[PDB]
DNA sequence: GATCTGGCCTGTCTTA
DNA sequence: GATCTGGCCTGTCTTA
């Protein structure tokens, strides 16, 4: 109990310069109730939510103070002289926030709280160096397996329904405030014996599309304006596919809201929503214009599942299928995927059944179902196209691991879209799933910009959710008051490197 | 003096703990809703129709020349009555944005056109405020006054977030009563005058204001410093003269102790205070009647409609006044699975 | 009992036959000691008094025919109270 | 030749993989309900009607005279047609009850009264059997023969549980082909004679029997010992002469390889054989027409209905014949969430 | 025209 | 009579 006092936040001393805005200077603060001073008067908007959060900065300096070991061994490996050139660091932090349903409430005392729980976390992707000047920025430490639940650092733990915005922004407000206040100031830590300075670059990449949309003020999730990154409408992204240019970014969305509200040109609702390209709400958080890998995979997988379902019977031959046949087609498709490929039907489709489904030999068991020969060849060819473009955004860093697929991705997508609007048009005339568009349009651009994608995936969040369930049973207190406190703490302890180092046992 | 139980029919996910009911030119419209507006009705304002127990909510569409509004939580509504040149006005300021913030911008909301079949287009108009602007706030009250014979407006009370210098991410969500200065806002132009009060040594909130004939009565409200709910009612009297809008005030000995009260107009100026919370736990059941005359405020209790055991035991309740001595109340509900409707409703009427 | 239900030597009608065999329509595959279960007894009576409480909040025996709405309402005030105290 | 899809409407939870359709006096009755009879219909038998694609099951009600029957799964059904004394009978023996045991008791099922309104009461008369009782078995078949002019029945084939010596709670649930001895059962009295023949080396299972004019043809069944599906067609000729039912037999050149076949009578004695399976893995799609005459049985394949890809790819399938060249087939279905209804249906018809 | 039966649809109960 | 607009249902889509 007194052994981990170090590993938790609110231990190691640190300071910012210039001093942070609107944040206290006390560095000893540990787990804080995230309500953060709600007066909880009956007369006001009630406080229905329990939460716990580290003060963001403290969680950071503890994470990094825990990476002290690996950045010193890294520095030594580089043979970059450790004592000199210590002030020019650059820290790139991936943060992610995702919700979770069906968490049963506790009888407890109070207050009343909804079932759903939201887990706000982050992970340190890399830490690099620049000075004296000259060369670039220089990597030192880079997380080798970001997707692992081993490194995801929980920060804010809440019981909140994703749907209510009021409360979500009420609790996550302070956290965002320390972030945008923090981007300006550089950190000072005492590490390796010496006082050194860090710059932080925050990329929230891990959010699912519905959350990105809802914090950015967009209309979710099936609205005429599909691309979070582009201004394209539904039908406009129907005719043209492979050619698009990323526009949507934070400041632009803010200014676009101020237009939507203030409304100087006095257009009617329809036309106004046309002018701002569908920003109906003031976003609060800033989010990198990037694409989640996981949901992308699941989206395309379910679209191909649907295409399969339609090819089993003949849809383009008779355009208006009965409902009974709709189920009959599902029944024989899942029959097949059981007898071959060893797969069983799902309600919501997990990404694992997406990895079994996406393979070519999986498309083989279905190719046998469709009577037509050229159709049989068409969807097969489609799937091989998809296998060729998938590792680009799935793999961590395609610039090395899979170069040729990357360079050919634009052309390959062109080919793909052509084949769709060619034989499948009936199902893509005026409608395209958000992800098929996103994956056929903005991928080469973002891979060119971030350098890589899928390393930034929601997976490194999400997975962590598993823990949150077991840590809510095994390691819980258990009563409503203390429970989030000790889950959060124990989670933090699970994530720390210092311990995992020990548990490697050095070969 | 009675209550009919109301069904929320479809779509009861809109109503939220604080909200507002705008009664202008017949039908009353609901204002404010959970989260950000949804495409179904992007405006954020619904017309409300109550027929055969059914509570039905309809989409309202703004005029092209009008600004669009965020679903404010607990703003200060001032209903400005018909006169030159443009009836009927609703002054809304400034509430709390669903994205959690305080809006300091004042809006003038009104009626535009109809029907052709039963459709009322509306127009919202921002007003630039030349100031000496009011600090952004919620729970405050605003009221329309006429003196000799020009018209201005009086703004006071409510809370605001901790001063931006002293607000720490731990104490962020903490909130303090804004300083006791009254803001006299001319409708046009945007001149906003801030005025100190020797008689008021403290600020307050959720104080229901009743304004008649160049005089404004502030019924008791929750004060956050001493956590007391003063029985004392506070009257003020505004002097508008060229070119100085000088302001006097006075304390009234005894009045009702209430917070978050619903004032439902009945007679000409006679509103019944429908109740609210008397203390930090117990909620006022007693339904009270209020006339306002030049002599003074005339206050008589009235026999409250008998409450169903549910609303009698309800932890909290809220609502709005549909006017014409008719008002709405809402009771939060539990069960499992979700009802879905988080709020049962009742409609109360007088006589 | 089952053998009577099947053979049915008295050529008796179904409605009344069921009375004679007193509820046995099938051949039992296992012997269980004629004994009560504690747990589901506790849950059965618990949920019963939950029901009686619920009907008792509003006045059921004065007006015998409640609707869906007053019932759901009764449940709401009940659960709200049980939580509150 | 045609097939069309059937919606099972309400209550499609009654059909289990083996079951039996009893075609007598027009309307056909489903039999072999899943599990034990539920007092929705305590009887256990269902009138089945197929209208405009809808498959509806009605609850039959036994006469007071009747014994009640357990939902046997795979019994030997022998239709005995109309003549003196009391037409027309369906001989069911013995199948296996929803608990695991084999009845080994013959039941005679007959029609009784109608309607009043579209109602059919039935009566089951169990008959005692002295012998030389038939060993408890299932999957066996039974047939009706008439020799000058006495009517008797022929009972042969089928699996049974391992005898109570080899019987072991590890091997308890194993089955084995019961020995090849034909049982001649007089309808009344209950004398059951057991004969064997050198021509019959082994016992079979699910071998579809056709019976006409004192001659019985067993199609190739499934032999469990050598695991063959004999293409040898079996014939036997019985004649009852006082006081012994003398019996003979012959093997045939060519016979079908199929197990669990569905025989739908169309012509006088001409049947359409659908077949359930060619082999262990792969089911038979081919439809065949089988007529029979005094000279012999003559086989002609007719073009099978074009199968929907589902039933062509379905691992298992079954059904029954509604008679009059009309039959029902059933396809198990995997879907999630549960359909719930487990079986799609198709109605098939000839010419 | 009007029974009877079965029907569905409702509609409550009891165990789970 | 017969528009309008909304209203609900339905209808598929589209996200989680
Ligand atoms: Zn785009």
């Amino acid at each position: 109990r007194n052994a981990e006092k170090e590993l938790l936040p609110g231990f190691h001393q640190f300071e910012w310069q210039p001093a942070l805005k609107n944040v206290s200077t006390s560095w000893d603060v540990g787990i804080i109730d995230g309500l953060s001073g709600w007066t909880v008067s009956v007369d006001d908007v009630p406080a229905d939510t329990i939460s716990r959060r580290f003060r963001y900065d403290v969680a950071l300096v503890s994470a990094l103070k825990d990476l002290e070991e690996d950045i010193m061994e890294g520095l030594r490996e580089r043979a970059l002289d450790d004592s000199m050139c210590t002030s020019g660091f650059t820290v790139v932090v991936k943060e992610s926030c995702d919700g979770m349903g069906d968490v049963s409430e506790k009888h407890g005392s109070g207050p009343a709280v909804p079932e759903k729980a939201v887990r706000f976390s982050f992970t340190i992707m890399s830490i690099s160096i620049r000075l004296e000047g000259e060369d670039d920025g220089i990597t030192i430490f880079q997380e080798q397996k970001p997707n692992s639940e081993l490194s995801c650092r929980p920060l804010c733990l809440m019981f909140v329904d994703e749907s209510d915005h009021e409360t979500l922004t009420a609790i996550l407000g302070p956290v965002v405030a320390e972030r945008k206040a923090m981007m300006e100031s550089r950190l000072i830590i005492s590490v390796g014996g010496l006082l050194r300075s860090f710059r932080f670059f925050f990329r929230g990449t891990g959010y699912d599309e519905k959350m990105v949309r809802e914090m950015e003020g967009l209309e979710a999730s099936g609205s005429t304006y599909i691309c979070t990154l582009c201004d394209s409408t539904r039908a406009e992204a129907s005719q043209n596919m492979v050619l698009h240019s990323i526009t949507r970014s934070h400041d632009e969305n803010l200014e676009r809201y101020e237009i939507w509200r203030k409304n100087p040109f006095s257009e009617s609702a329809d036309e106004l929503r046309d002018r701002v390209k569908g920003v109906s709400a003031k976003p609060f958080m800033e989010t990198q214009p990037t694409l989640d890998a996981l949901h992308c995979d699941i989206g395309n997988a379910t679209e191909f599942y649907k295409i399969f379902q339609d090819e089993i019977g003949e849809v383009y031959q008779k355009p208006n299928p009965s409902r009974e046949e709709r189920r009959r087609w599902r029944s024989t498709l899942d029959k097949q995927l059981r007898k071959k490929m060893k797969l069983k039907p799902v309600m919501r489709m997990n990404g694992n059944y997406a990895r079994r489904l996406m393979t070519r030999e999986a498309v083989e068991a279905v190719c046998e179902l469709v009577p037509s020969e050229e159709r049989r060849e068409a969807l097969l060819k489609l799937m091989d196209l998809y296998l060729q473009m998938k590792p680009v955004w799935r793999s961590t860093c395609p610039s090395r691991d899979c170069p040729d697929q990357l360079c050919q991705y634009s052309y390959n997508s062109q080919q793909f879209a052509d084949l769709l609007s060619s034989m499948f048009k009936y199902r893509y005339d005026g409608k395209i799933t958000n992800y098929l568009h996103k994956t056929l349009a903005h991928v080469p651009e973002i891979v060119e910009r971030d350098g890589s994608i899928g390393a930034w995936a929601s997976e490194g969040n999400e997975s962590g959710n598993k823990l949150f369930r077991r840590f809510r049973k095994m390691n819980a207190r258990q009563s409503k008051t203390f429970e989030l406190e000790d889950i959060l703490k124990h989670h933090w302890l699970y994530t720390s490197k210092y311990l995992q180092k020990f548990m490697e046992a050095h070969k | 003096m009675s209550l009919q139980p109301l069904t929320a029919v479809n779509c009861g996910s809109l109503v939220q703990p604080g909200f507002s009911l705008l009664d202008l030119e017949g039908d009353v419209y609901l204002f404010g809703q959970k989260g950000w507006p949804k495409r179904s009705c992007p405006t954020g304002i619904f017309g409300v129709r109550i027929k055969k127990g059914e509570l039905k909510l309809r989409a309202i569409s703004f005029s092209n020349n009008s600004s669009y509004l965020p679903p404010l939580r607990c703003p200060a509504i001032a209903h400005f009555e018909a006169q030159d040149g443009k009836p009927e006005c609703y002054l809304i300021h400034g509430g709390r944005t669903p994205n959690n913030e305080l809006s300091s911008s004042l809006y003038m909301l009104s009626v535009d056109s109809r029907g052709c079949n039963r459709k009322v287009t509306l127009r919202c108009e921002e007003k630039e405020l030349v100031g000496d602007v009011p600090s952004a706030r919620y729970g405050h009250t605003l009221s329309v006054i006429n003196s000799r014979g020009k018209t201005a407006c009086v703004l006071f009370g409510g809370r605001s977030y901790m001063p931006p210098t002293e607000r720490t991410t731990q104490n962020w969500n903490s909130v303090v009563d804004c300083p006791p200065q009254v803001y006299l806002i001319d409708l046009e132009f945007g001149c906003c005058t801030a005025h100190t009060l020797p008689e008021l040594t403290d600020g307050q909130s959720f104080h229901v204001a009743l304004a008649r004939q160049d005089c404004v009565y502030f019924l008791g409200g929750h004060i956050l410093s001493s956590d007391c709910r003063p029985s004392r009612l506070i009257r003020l009297h505004v002097e508008l003269l060229l070119g100085s809008p000088v302001l006097t005030c006075t304390i009234l000995h005894e009045g009702l102790t209430i917070t978050s009260a619903i004032a439902s107009p009945i007679g000409y100026h006679e509103y019944i205070i429908f109740g609210g919370y008397q203390s930090e736990t117990q909620k006022r059941m007693e339904c009270t009647y209020v006339g306002l005359d030049d002599v003074g405020v005339h206050m008589e209790s009235r026999e409250p409609p008998q409450w169903t055991s549910e609303i009698s035991h309800s932890r909290t309740w809220f609502g709005g006044s549909l006017g014409k001595g008719t008002a709405l109340v809402a009771i939060p509900s539990e069960g499992n699975p979700t009802p879905p409707e988080a709020y049962h409703f009742y409609q109360v009427s007088f006589q």
